[PDB]
């Protein structure tokens, strides 16, 4: 209901964890669980590649369609860009429904 | 060659987009009068009171001619939209012309 593709078998959850690295243990054995660890974290790169199939528009409509367009007029910023502080923003929601089809 | 009762061509107005090619086809119905009562005529700016810049000399002909040289003769407005929103350029490649279903 929030929109998109209902899947019986969706893309799987991908789970990641830093492996615990104990700190120095005591010199005599204790059966108590280790509470003492070397503080650490991890970083890397992730890539996602998705192939999408397209359904082409077959229309015989004579007159021009409504299209999504950026405003041609001047402004202080460009839509869907960073500002002078480096903050990327999205000016508005963009749906998918522009082209038309007979009912 | 066809008889009196057979059509010599079919109506084709279409636009086909394939790869880097688009093929436009347009069919129109035309009417041709007799011009100049079948005569060639010398025509001129003489006795028109024309300025020097507007003078001319030439001939009018009994003939008519076909002119398809404009873009809306070929692209529909929607087709023109598809062209200009999606493409950095375009050029004409080849041409096919047909006259048919003549009635005098």
């Amino acid at each position: 209901l929030m929109g998109g593709f209902g899947l019986k078998n969706p893309p799987p959850q991908i789970l990641i964890k830093n492996t615990p690295v104990p700190a120095n243990p005591p010199a005599e054995f204790s059966a108590t669980k280790f509470a003492s660890f070397i503080t650490q974290y991890s970083t890397g790169q992730v890539s996602v590649e998705i192939e999408w199939e397209l359904q082409k528009e077959n229309s015989k409509r004579w007159n021009p369609e409504v299209q999504y367009t950026s405003n041609y007029a001047k402004s202080a910023n460009v839509d869907f860009t960073v500002d002078n502080n480096g903050l990327y923003t999205e000016p508005r929601p963009i749906g998918t429904r522009y082209l038309t089809r007979p009912l | 060659a066809d008889g009196v009762g057979n059509a010599s061509g079919n109506w084709h107005c279409d636009s086909t987009w394939l790869g880097d090619r688009v093929i436009t086809t347009s069919t129109r119905t035309w009417a041709l009068p007799t011009y100049n009562n079948h005569l060639y005529k010398q025509i001129s700016s003489a006795s028109t009171g024309a300025s020097n810049d507007n003078h001319y000399f030439g001939y009018s002909t009994p003939w008519g001619y076909f002119d398809f040289n404009r873009f809306h003769c070929h692209f529909s407005p929607r087709d023109w939209q598809r062209l200009i929103n999606n493409n950095w350029g375009f050029r004409p490649k080849r041409l096919n012309f047909k006259l048919f279903n003549i009635q005098v």
